[PDB]
């Protein structure tokens, strides 16, 4: 029935603001709630909100629960989540084993929280942030990218690592046994020269371990230099492969578009040139010009999907060429 | 010729109940619904909107006679139906499968009958062979 | 008349040195004051700058209320100003919105501080720096590159949020009890290790709070770097883009100059052609050697115009597929 | 021929007020301004810019009778001059609207005679469709 | 033999699952023995690990050294490696003597340490993690994009260089004599101002030396901004080159394989042409259809090859063109 | 003469490890000039380098000397800097004015030192470091490269700077009064909080002022993560520009390559082509197979001219179009 | 042509060692290891799977007389065989050598005859110099 | 054609000082200063690198009567010739003026004789204009 598919196409899927709407609220419901969380423990408010975040919980559980129970109710609409097998591989997705998790265990957790009940609520609470981007279309996104540029990456991060393990050993060597200002030693052991090394690579830089002697300075300044260049490189790629991807899925979905206008097109240019046989003479008076009526509108919506470019200026690196073409062809 | 005009003049006159020269987008709706043509939708709305040339909505034949004058072989339309084509053709094959044809002129847009989507696949197609060229399809069908 | 004119040019959309050197005279004059700003709460210079602050206020107050009438008196030129209810939505535009707030707050402030002055101005001060850029060329750059790009930031700021909630938690979770060599405890609730991981994730690295435990140490190395190079991401797509969008426009310009030139010519042209018909006869011995030389004056005109690429070395893309089609039609 | 270039030399002694082979760029002004065509600019420099093969300003005719030899429908000409029409054409589009011509023609550069424009678009377009080719039109242009 | 090139291939160039196990293996044990190494100087669980460090590291030595000559023994495959002189050649290969330097030297260690043996194995335990990446797939690639742009990695590195020693050099010069709030003096030479430059534009920002007048500050501030800029550019040199070198050897790749099916293509093609002449009939029989089979498969490898376009929808910069010239083609 | 070129290329526009191995040997002794003025104020080993740097002070002045009017005798090969005017606007050039202004100060700061020489010594140290770049030939491509994009250097700098004194503001505003755990308070003026912002948006973060109600963390967060993806932006800009400009240049440096090769081609080809006419008859018999072998000469060279793509593999973009025209053609 | 089908259906049952109408797949391998050419691999696998229309394996002459039906000098064969040659030739250049067609030949693919190398190089080349056009070898290839 | 291979045969015999059949690069270097044409350079080393197929230095012929051979009138040397032309036209323009032809000619690669020049500019510019086109050039050059 429709219903079903309304109700589907406005759980999933959504698309303009009557959705849009919907989505932005249970958003910014999880995020009060993870907001509660963080006051719940700061132990001067803790009073506020280690009360309220029972029966806010419990009303954030029935809801869930009921927008669960009413998602897989519209799995008929799928041709392939149809019948209990239907349902059953509909609830193997990850995005819905999460939801079935959350809600079990906050189920769970009210009933016997109440039989400290915050104690393993947060970690819940920090889930259902997860449950908000639906179809998955964000991860999806970034696999893609990362999987398409998986060489770059393995390179730079095995340079980097290289870089990181030999000069934070050259410099636990020759910081082994120095005293700072305050009276103790910092390059205690090799596992703290590889903090540092973690701490100045990634270019952190906190200012707790600080190599003292001159022979450490040096290698500190080559290292700090020669590998945040190469710790820094994963940005550009990903960057880059995010923007191309983006393009590539938007023009796909231009060219998905594209189909129906020329099928249409086509299909009424066909019934409108065999105009010669499809009181049956007065019913054949009109049929021809609202053939011609429909035939029009079909290379009006034509020429409005074939129109756009899409960034849009780019036919500049075919401007002249295809004129020139099709004047030749001209002649 | 002018007596055909005269003849489309009466017919439109007749769809919209009335004599006089008004396109009767509501009228013209009940008149398809009563051809078996349900459009089920404001389609005549868009219909006008390409059909009226001051989108008056209803006026004195605006453009029904120039629409008519629309020739629909000029090759201000043969181009726009040979680039139709090309969305289903790679590159530079045209010569598009008979199957294929039929595959997409039943199951995309709206569905066309059975027995006339063998019919064109028999006229487009004569060699026989899986291989129906473009081009040839659109001259037969601007042809007359 | 011209005197409108001119004037609207002068004080919206400047060009040329005349304009540049007021513009810049002006903005120099708001960071002085602004300078004069800072100074006058170093407790150190104050008396020095706590009452020229008055002085200079109020003769800028009067300079920008000048200007503002005045560029007011110039909304006769546009063709959607003119009357009234042109004025009205003149200023119904933001930039003038705020120079008329900034106007009218800076003159109540005069008005009740002389009837503590700075304790409000300061503020007003800041907001002078905002009228500096006419014309709003700055801000619709940056919209449009935003918007753009929607999809990308978006998923690269939701990824990083992820990254940090969630190993901001596990810190926590792991540095729940730890003393540091102060005496006092760093992570003591869950807002100090979203702090810390705010801190961390887009590394500033302050250095008031560092994990202890051999178990902190670990996730706060794996959430630097995995969630440095996702929060890093929104450079390098804003960068593409604003090139990009730069380029776009200077090919917009270009094309627009190119229009005229083309007008010209075919309409000179056509002049030129028609030297059959428009003491009759001594007045047109000389009529078409004048329209020759605009003639030849427009030819060279167009092809002045058409001549530049614009970067400019862009043809190498199809540098032997030009020539070889053009030799091809020359055949 | 001859006869020609010896007329146009007593024109051009007659513009420049003196019996001098001179190009007199004030005069010439002068000249423009008696003929109706007041420059209120600096356009008779550029011109002689043009003009002028030495730049002198005022010469013994350096390139006015070459300018004269300039064939005006020299394929040199021809090419520039339908690449100006290329600006106002879509992609392959050509036959550039009487209305958009029309309007371009007089709304742009410097406008024109309101019955020249409506005797360019009766002489380019014959047809009388909305379809004016720029070819033909820079056809007959360069052809006389 | 067949068994020499099936070792060849599991030893060097690896490629599949099969191979993949053994090589994630031998590096997951390298990567405990060096947490091993971690551990056993945290002088906390020193007993725990100074002697494992011992059998584990002979055993590791025993499956190197068995690793090595058993690689050295599939020398014969190679045309160039042949003979003894071919054995020379190749281990003259740097990674070959890397391999064989750990050896020996782990091997001495071993000898000598049981006739402190700890004290001289880390740093062998550190180049064992470089014998990991065989056929060096990955300097190469380092090396080439650095080659590639020698010129601006050069000017960038300079001008950051030049205003590091102004700006520090500077900075010394206004904070020469002035104490901090510890009761120390910071900038005591040039050499701790040039150490408080290549930590400031860096952007690592430590902490230990930060200055204290109001000229120091403003230095401090411009060579930040200024030269970070400038020190953060070899980032995106670098990551495009990655990325555009990548794709080069992608397309060898896939060029380099299109090869033999055009050969096989063509072959086969000759062959069923010249069916005329290569009991002596029943035999033709059936060649002429066994040469049609091969034709066919010919003909399908063929276009399973040229089919794929490796990024892969890269000719929307030449769709339309080259549909136009195949329709021009045809008439 | 044929010197004064050879020592004009050797001096200037330098190319081949002849001239590399001298600008690099003074380049080193350049910078352990600058080195021995590090270790000359570090007041551990003052007495060893407070000495040394006179005499090795004088010994490079007189080298640089000479180095001087050595390359000034070589104005001659210029066809604008012969004659005296042409010696003056050769010593006009900026590069010959430091040059002069280091030698004459080095010069007067010897003779006045011997009649606390290294305290005015090392500026000029200092800036020998920059005459190392002959020709200019790094900051013409930073300042062409900056020029191109500076509208979006601009924009960005003035979205940054706008933020950076706004929130910078609003921290003070929100920290006025605080104390730290030190006893002291950190945001005493609005200038501290100015340097507070200065030193979070480029991301360094020392740590000598850090918010502390939680009104100023929140907005310290917000301003750090939306002002330093704005003040990173520079990076991505000015490296593909860098990257770019560089292409140009090689580019238009090959196509300048390619001039003589045809030049000789249509010169020996027409030479060829007249060998009718120019005992005389001996003579011309070699003379038409030597110029026979010059015409092949000729070809070969421009074949190896017009061979090279420059990257190289850019062809991807018309590979099949330019076969297709090819073959059109050949139709 | 009915004759030929039905002496093909004759050999192809011969080789399936059997009166059915099997394409019988270890057959064929039998039989092509008694010609001789021992296919050594599941070779006729995807022979079977291109040769056979519904993929059974083993089918009543499926497309075996319709294989035999393509006329494999088709044009969509022909530019198939000039893309192949494509590969081996630089821009616009053809005329690929004697010595590089014989090297890539007999060192690439599967090594044909040496004898049958020159018998190719000699068909095609027939001017005798370095030039052996693509086009002429695949117009004589694709002739009969 | 065996006459004119002898007597050339002959005269590399005499540059080569020697009846043995050597390329003998240093006689032939010094039978070009013999010839006034001074090489001044090992030119006749790359010239030799180039005209000795195996590289010898000295050989019995190897390729110098295949050197004549060479048609110089080959399309494959009409297409570098007209590729040659390119470097100094403008995107399809052609017709490079007799102006910068000659100065490029003269101040460029090796300067040939100013009359000679002027024969080139008059022998491939007939209509006088300045319009050479580079076709009809390169035509004249491979034509005999
Ligand atoms: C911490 C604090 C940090 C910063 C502090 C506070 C933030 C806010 C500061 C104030 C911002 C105001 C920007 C206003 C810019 C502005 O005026 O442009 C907006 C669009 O703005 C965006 O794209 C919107 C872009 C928004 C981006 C937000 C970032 C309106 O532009 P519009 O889209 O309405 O179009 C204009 C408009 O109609 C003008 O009235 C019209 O003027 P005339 O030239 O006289 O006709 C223009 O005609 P032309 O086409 O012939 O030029 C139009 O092109
Ligand atoms: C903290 C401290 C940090 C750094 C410390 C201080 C900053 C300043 C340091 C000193 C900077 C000096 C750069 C001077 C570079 C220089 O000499 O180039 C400038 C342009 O410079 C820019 O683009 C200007 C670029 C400015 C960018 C500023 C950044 C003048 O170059 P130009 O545009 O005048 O053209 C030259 C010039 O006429 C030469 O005299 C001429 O020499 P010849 O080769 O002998 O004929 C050249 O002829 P060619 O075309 O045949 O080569 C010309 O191409
Ligand atoms: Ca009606
Ligand atoms: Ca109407
Ligand atoms: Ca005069
Ligand atoms: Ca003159
Ligand atoms: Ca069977
Ligand atoms: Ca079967
Ligand atoms: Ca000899
Ligand atoms: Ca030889």
């Amino acid at each position: 029935t429709h219903v079903q598919g309304r109700v589907y196409n406005f759980l999933e899927r959504p698309t303009g603001w009557k959705c849009f709407v919907y989505h932005f609220a249970v958003f910014l419901i999880v995020l009060v709630c993870l907001i509660f969380s963080v006051l719940s423990t700061i132990e001067q408010y803790a009073a506020l909100a280690t009360g309220t975040l029972f029966w806010m919980e419990i009303v954030l559980v029935v809801f869930f629960g009921t927008e669960y129970v009413v998602r897989l109710w519209s799995a008929g609409c799928r041709s392939k989540y149809v019948g209990l097998w239907g349902r059953l591989r509909f609830a193997r997705k990850p995005i819905s084993i999460i939801d079935l998790i959350v809600v079990v265990a906050s189920m769970v957790v009210l009933c016997v929280g109440s039989k400290s009940a915050i104690r393993g609520i947060r970690f819940l609470q920090i889930l259902r942030m997860l449950h908000v981007d639906r179809q998955g279309g964000t991860w999806r996104l970034l696999g893609s990218v990362v999987f398409i540029h998986r060489q770059e990456l393995i390179t730079t991060l095995y340079i980097g690592f290289l870089g990181l393990i030999f000069s934070s050993y050259f410099v636990y060597l020759a910081e082994k046994d120095a005293v700072n200002e305050s009276g103790r030693v910092e390059f205690g052991s090799y596992a703290d020269a590889l903090w540092w090394g973690v701490v100045t690579v990634t270019t952190i830089g906190y200012g707790d371990k600080v190599p003292q002697t001159w022979v450490g300075k040096t290698i500190a300044s080559c290292f700090s230099v020669f590998a945040i260049s190469f710790f820094a490189l994963p940005a550009g790629i990903l960057g880059s492969g995010f923007a191309l991807k983006v393009q590539q899925k938007q023009r796909q979905k231009h060219f998905n578009r594209q189909i129906p206008a020329a099928a249409s097109l086509i299909q009424t240019a066909w019934r409108c040139y065999a105009a010669e046989n499809p009181l049956r003479e007065h019913h054949r008076a009109t049929i021809k010009v609202i053939r011609r009526m429909q035939y029009f509108v079909a290379k009006k919506k034509f020429q409005q999907a074939r129109k756009p470019y899409d960034i849009e200026q780019y036919s500049q690196g075919h401007l002249n060429l295809m004129v020139r073409i099709k004047e030749l062809q001209r002649r | 010729t002018e007596e055909q005009i005269a003849e489309f003049k009466e017919a439109f006159s007749l769809f919209d109940k009335d004599g006089d020269g008004t396109i009767t987008t509501k009228e013209l709706g009940t008149v398809m619904r009563s051809l078996g043509q349900n459009p089920t939708e404001a389609e005549l709305q868009d219909m006008i909107n390409e059909v009226d040339a001051d989108g008056n909505g209803t006026i004195d034949f605006p453009e029904f006679l120039t629409m008519m004058a629309r020739k629909m072989k000029d090759t201000d339309s043969e181009e726009e139906i040979r680039e139709a084509f090309r969305v289903f053709d790679k590159d530079g094959n045209g010569y598009i499968s008979a199957a294929e044809l039929r595959h997409v002129m039943t199951n995309l847009g709206e569905k066309l009958t059975d027995e006339e989507v063998d019919e064109m696949i028999r006229e487009a197609d004569i060699d026989g062979d899986g291989q129906v060229n473009y081009e040839e399809f659109v001259q037969m069908m601007t042809a007359k």
